[PDB]
């Protein structure tokens, strides 16, 4: 064969923050040295758009090129469910490759955020685990973070979303803190970003007594 | 009202 | 075709952890042709050829290929000790034999710390509540997590896949969903965990309304 | 001692 096309959605945090710019990315791999010319046609709900930009061409070191077109999307357009189509044309392709992306279909559902304190058995170690259960949300596109006193707390790991038995998603975020920080009464907040939350944001706090 | 995340604007209704 | 393809699978974690169960390694051969359906299997446990594998009934896939499968029963302790199982597949359509290997993940096993977390006060207004089981600090990621109440399995749960922690160990969370009335009745729910690094490969942690 | 899971033997030390 010839080139292969991969079409990527915007980053969830970028579609949810008005202060950020979301974008759809059309990646073309296995572009040959003999025919590096790639034609991009972009469609938003079948309507051809002309404002995409081509990223600088990259040599991959396996005798192929990586050709990329990026299309900036409107936050509300992505959240409304518009389909973005990338049509890739190249001499090595028998016919053009068309790939599509859009937000997952289904009525969006609001996440229920619950902070769970560490166990009595967890309180006899050097560090304690603070849990954030995020459940009943739809689609699975979410951003989960942790802070304390206005500063980001970066010692966390979030599970990928799990499909629940009611068709919604759930995940858990785990923040690891020194036992003394927790014991001293410090507040730890779990921030969640999702389209179905009022103002795409919610924060839930946790402290000892 | 507006929602802010670490001093960055999230969204307003 | 481009000849057959080989997929080699480990035993089910619960099967290696329960003495009442029989673990097995499975060597799956796909894209076996109708012209050359004959497949030769050679099995090795740490380079030592073993002769007790069994071939599963040949299955027609309906895409003009066959699925040929050899199953080798392993000893619980042998798998848990880290022995490598090798499947060598020979067929006329292969230029040379395909050899695939499996074994337990290498690294010093670590004991899981099991913590049951009751539902959040904010969730105690809903028709159903969530009971959490945090399982952390375990190595390798091979584990079985289940839930029971009153000696009977509770099947309305979902477990997250294991997450690689910053210290090289794993964690997961299991979430059991129960009707709020059942939590309010004082019913005791248990989180059973099976892992090689636990005393007797088993631990159970309980929780009820406080 | 022995460990049991739903009446099924897990392991003994
Ligand atoms: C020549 O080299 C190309 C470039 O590869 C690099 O260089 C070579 C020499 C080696 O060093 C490589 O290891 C190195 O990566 C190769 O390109 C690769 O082609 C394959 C297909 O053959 C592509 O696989 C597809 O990847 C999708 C996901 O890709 C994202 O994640 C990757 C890491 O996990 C990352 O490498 C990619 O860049 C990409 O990243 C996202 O990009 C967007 C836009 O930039 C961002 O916004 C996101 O944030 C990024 N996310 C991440 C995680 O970083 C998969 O979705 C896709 O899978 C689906 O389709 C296949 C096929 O249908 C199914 O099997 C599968 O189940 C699933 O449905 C698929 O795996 C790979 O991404 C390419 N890599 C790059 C860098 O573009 C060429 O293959 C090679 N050619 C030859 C002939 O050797
Ligand atoms: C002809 O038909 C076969 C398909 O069988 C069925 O019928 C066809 C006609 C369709 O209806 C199919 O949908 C249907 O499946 C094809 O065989 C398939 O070949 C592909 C490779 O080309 C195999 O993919 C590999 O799968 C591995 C995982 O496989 C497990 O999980 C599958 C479900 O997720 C399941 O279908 C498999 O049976 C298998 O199940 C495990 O079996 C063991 C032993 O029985 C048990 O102990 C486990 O519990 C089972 N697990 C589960 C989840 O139940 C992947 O590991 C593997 O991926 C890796 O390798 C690839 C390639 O290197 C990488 O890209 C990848 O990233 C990764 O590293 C790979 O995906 C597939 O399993 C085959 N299916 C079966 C049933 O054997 C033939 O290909 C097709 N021929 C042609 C020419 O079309």
């Amino acid at each position: 064969g010839g080139p292969s096309v991969f079409l990527f959605p915007p980053k969830p945090k970028d579609t949810l923050m008005i202060s950020r710019t979301p974008e759809v990315t059309c990646v073309v791999v296995d572009v040959s040295h003999e025919d590096p010319e790639v034609k991009f046609n972009w469609y938003v709900d079948g309507v051809e758009v002309h404002n995409a930009k081509t990223k600088p061409r990259e040599e991959q070191y396996n005798s192929t090129y990586r050709v990329v077109s990026v299309l900036t999307v409107l936050h509300q357009d992505w959240l409304n469910g518009k389909e973005y189509k990338c049509k890739v044309s190249n001499k090595a392709l028998p016919a053009p490759i068309e790939k599509t992306i859009s937000k997952a279909k289904g009525q969006p559902r609001e996440p229920q955020v619950y902070t769970l304190p560490p166990s009595r058995d967890k309180l006899t170690k050097n560090q304690v685990s603070l849990t954030c259960l995020v459940k009943g949300f739809y689609p699975s596109d979410i951003a989960v973070e942790w802070e304390s006193n206005g500063q980001p707390e970066n010692n966390y790991k979030t599970t990928p979303p799990v499909l629940d038995s009611d068709g919604s998603f759930f995940l858990y975020s785990r923040l690891t803190v020194d036992k003394s920080r927790w014991q001293q009464g410090n507040v730890f907040s779990c921030s969640v970003m999702h389209e179905a939350l009022h103002n795409h944001y919610t924060q839930k706090s946790l402290s000892l007594s | 009202d507006c929602a802010w995340h670490l001093g960055e604007l999230v969204w307003c209704t």
